[PDB]
């Protein structure tokens, strides 16, 4: 629940308090 | 110097700030543009929570960068 | 030596690269390439947002390998 979590759209390592990627904005819980 | 903040809902916000402003400022600086107070506000930037108490230069955020903001309970 | 550049909609761009090529000059040829200013290029690879002044060999990019562009803007 606390991990890191990669992008499925560009692969970025987000934090975890994200739930729409830092740099593409593509949801998490798609 | 101009850095850009970013919400869940697309909104975007400027403020001014010097490198060597601490994240409570910008906190402050966040809750005079929008009205959220800082102990609700969590800032991320590059994959990284900011810590009150450390200063934007110490997380390299220059000119133009974009912070991430979400908000607690 | 060829690597991939995917766009968010998909799209991939074959691009014609050296190994050792830094990253800016990469931006350099995507702009030769596409039309798009370096200043608007962010290029991710296998979970890292990747710095200008490093090479591909520095981040372990290869032939065939495949860069994400995101525009930011
Ligand atoms: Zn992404």
């Amino acid at each position: 629940e606390g991990a890191q979590w990669n992008c499925t759209a560009c692969t970025f390592l987000n934090h975890p308090a994200l739930i729409r990627c830092e740099q593409c904005e593509m949801p998490r819980h798609f | 110097m101009q850095i850009f903040v970013k919400t869940l809902t697309g909104k975007t916000i400027t403020l001014e700030v010097e490198p060597s402003d601490t994240i409570e400022n910008v906190k402050a600086k966040i809750q005079d543009k929008e009205g959220i107070p800082p102990d609700q506000q969590r800032l991320i930037f590059a994959g990284k929570q900011l810590e009150d108490g450390r200063t934007l230069s110490d997380y390299n955020i220059q000119k133009e960068s974009t912070l991430h903001l979400v908000l607690r309970l």
